């Protein structure tokens, strides 16, 4: 016989913050010889990027 | 396609601090020697040696 109006919240996640990582800097950096040895592994770095 | 980032030059820190703690003048400024059949032992440590 009668009615009530209800708002309700429903909160969905759409993203996060967008994450870039360079590989050669975050492992070892300023390092010429580590620079060398990394670029014997393939394609590692670029299929992370 | 890259980074960029400058390389360092020089390597220097802040300065040279030695001071020959140990006096290595006293065994080898002195009036008079040992033997070679009695030769003094002297151990140094704790010091720099220059
Ligand atoms: C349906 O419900 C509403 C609220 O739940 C009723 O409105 C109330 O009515 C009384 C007297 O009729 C007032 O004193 C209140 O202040 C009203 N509430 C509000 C929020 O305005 C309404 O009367 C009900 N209807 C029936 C047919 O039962
Ligand atoms: C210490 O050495 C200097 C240079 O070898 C010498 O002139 C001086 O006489 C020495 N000191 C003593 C007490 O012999």
């Amino acid at each position: 016989t009668n009615f009530t109006i209800s708002v309700t919240t429903e909160i969905l996640p759409v993203s996060m913050t967008k994450t870039s990582v360079d590989c050669t800097m975050y492992i070892c950096g300023d390092s010429t010889e580590c620079s060398n040895l990394l670029l014997q592994y393939g394609s590692f770095c670029t299929q992370l990027k | 396609t890259s980074n960029f980032r400058v390389q360092p030059t020089e390597s220097i820190v802040r300065f040279p601090n030695i001071t020959n703690l140990c006096p290595f003048d006293e065994v080898f400024n002195a009036t008079r020697f040992a033997s070679v059949y009695a030769w003094n032992r002297k151990r140094i440590s704790n010091c720099v040696a220059d």
